[PDB]
């Protein structure tokens, strides 16, 4: 999993100039992203994929697993949490998150 | 064909061949409201279809195979090819996926201490993966 | 069908409604019949008519 | 009579200061998050694809 | 203050057993995110609003707010 | 100089402002007002309802019947009625 963001730093916004710009992709101005990624290891070989839709895209998105065998099985994305930490670390951390998983 | 769908069984109210009879390998939607539709016949050939009513603004395109990504450009009503991104000879794309568009609910994901990341949102990108014998490794 | 975050729209299948209408019930009487008792016990002997 | 205005000014501050200046009130830069803008990124531009 | 402790924490004890895991209405009016954090202990979305509170916020107003109903339904000290 | 009266007409007081302030924001729930418009609508009407108080039942003579009438009438319990308030519009903004 890799999880993309305009600027690593905790506050702010490199570029995304959002009051009067009006942003032109064709010539390449835009800004580039950064990004964080982290492995898992899952036992059962994946046949393929798929992410829920909602009204609204509230909810987690729960990737959606069809396996080998035929079962389908869904894990949130809140476990595939890049930027995670070992446990250890994660206690009294208060710069995490709100229940940082 | 097109087919009108009803409460009762439908009526298949019109079948007609394409302006080129060849074999389709896919069909792309373009916008809705000009009602067109970009059909890609095996042998490779793309063919601009305008059907009926129903009854600068470029537009962009992007098609893959497993020996790259090719992307296109309409204008004009005809298609034209712009850029290509080829895989070498022992390499070979396994997957590839485009970003959905969705409804922005909140702008960036917000840390304790109430600082905030301000995720990174732009709607023309696309990820594949590209897999290489000769090193064995798989590159994103 | 499937819900990622738990079902939060719709209440539940399994909702005690008894228990909170028995809940609700106890109150009104024991208050209904605990009444009679403080009023007239406290409003007459405090005053010592 | 001032003295009792200061005073009871600095008990009305005390729990501005060491109770709800905690994570309730805002000049943080998370508070104003959902009053910010998205900056329309394309606006001449459609991109269809597969 | 036994007067205190006493019923209102029977109050939160007797709503976090009844009536936990749900989105019960809208406030109209816009909190911030730690409000968020402290009402919507039911839900575990991280995007869902500050707006949208789960039940134990209802009790949250009606302990400020029912002094009115109290003295209007007839009570002295 | 003054007498244990001022609790009556205190306490009459106190009932017609608990009663005015559990009709308004009700009312502002049945017309689903949003969060800074409803705290003006509350303000303004609260304080033309104090306003016609002391036309009406005080005879356009505050003193007399209260010590220190601005004080009295206006800027006590007012954070014991802008709560009130609160609950009633909160109980019928869901409705
Ligand atoms: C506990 C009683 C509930 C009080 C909540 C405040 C309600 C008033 C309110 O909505 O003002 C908000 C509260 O935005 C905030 O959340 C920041 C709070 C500012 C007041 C801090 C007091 C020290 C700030 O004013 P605004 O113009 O920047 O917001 C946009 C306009 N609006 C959609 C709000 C019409």
């Amino acid at each position: 999993v890799v999880e993309l963001y305009e600027s690593l730093t905790p506050d702010e916004r490199l570029s995304n100039s959002s009051d009067n710009f009006s942003y032109d992709p064709l010539t390449g101005h835009i800004n580039k992203p950064q990004f964080q990624t982290k492995q898992f290891i899952f036992p059962e070989i994946i046949k393929t994929m798929s992410i829920s839709k909602t009204t609204d895209d509230i909810t987690t998105k729960a990737i959606v697993m069809e396996l080998e065998n035929g079962q389908i099985t869904y894990i949130p994305k809140l476990l595939l949490n890049a930027r995670g930490k070992p446990a250890e670390e994660m206690a009294k951390d208060k710069k995490k998150e709100f229940m940082a998983t | 064909l097109t087919i009108e769908v009803t409460k009762d069984q439908p009526i298949i109210k019109s079948r007609s061949p394409l302006s080129e009879r060849k074999t389709v390998d896919s069909v792309i939607r373009l916008n809705e409201h000009d009602h067109q539709y970009l059909i890609k016949f095996e042998d490779k050939d793309h063919l601009l279809f305008k059907l009926n009513p129903g009854k600068s603004s470029h537009i962009f395109v992007t098609e893959h195979d497993t020996n790259g990504i090719y992307g296109y450009i309409i204008e004009n009503d005809t298609v034209k090819q712009t850029w290509k991104k080829a895989v070498n000879s022992k390499e070979k794309m396994v997957a590839y996926s485009k970003r959905e568009t969705t409804n922005l609910n909140t702008l960036g994901i917000t840390l304790g201490d109430k600082s905030v990341l301000y995720k990174y949102l732009y709607p023309n990108l696309a990820a594949y993966l590209i897999a290489n014998e000769e090193h064995h490794t798989i590159t994103f | 069908r499937i819900t990622p975050s738990g079902q939060f729209d719709l209440m539940s299948p399994t909702f005690e409604k008894g228990k909170l209408l028995i809940t609700i019930f106890v109150l009104l009487v024991i208050t209904y019949f605990i009444r009679p008792s403080v009023s007239n016990k406290k409003l007459k002997s405090q005053w010592l008519i | 009579m001032f003295m009792y205005i200061v005073f009871q000014g600095v008990l009305m501050y005390i729990g501005y200061r060491k109770l709800n200046s905690m994570g309730l009130i805002p000049n943080a830069k998370g508070d104003w998050l959902p009053w910010e803008r998205i900056a329309h990124y394309n606006n001449g531009l459609q991109w269809f694809s597969d | 203050n036994m007067a205190s402790f006493i019923p209102q924490t029977i109050i939160m004890w007797w709503v976090n057993h009844f009536f936990a895991g749900f989105i019960l209405m809208q406030l109209p009016f816009p909190l911030t995110a730690k409000f968020k954090e402290m009402l919507q202990t039911g839900i575990i979305c991280q995007d869902l609003d500050v707006r949208w509170v789960s039940s134990i916020s209802w009790y949250f107003i009606s302990v400020l707010g029912l002094n009115p109903v109290y003295n209007l339904i007839g009570l002295n000290d | 100089n003054a007498t244990a009266n001022v609790v009556d007409n205190k306490k009459r007081l106190l009932f017609v402002q608990d009663s005015s302030a559990l009709v308004l924001g009700l009312v502002a729930g049945f017309l689903q007002i949003e969060s800074v418009h409803g705290f003006i609508w509350f303000l303004i009407l609260y304080n033309l309802i104090n306003v016609i108080y002391i036309v009406w039942i005080c005879q356009l003579q505050p003193g007399k019947f209260y010590q220190s009438p601005l004080h009295d009438i206006f800027f006590e319990s007012f954070f014991r009625e802008i709560t009130g308030f609160v609950m009633a519009w909160t109980f019928g903004y869901a409705l």
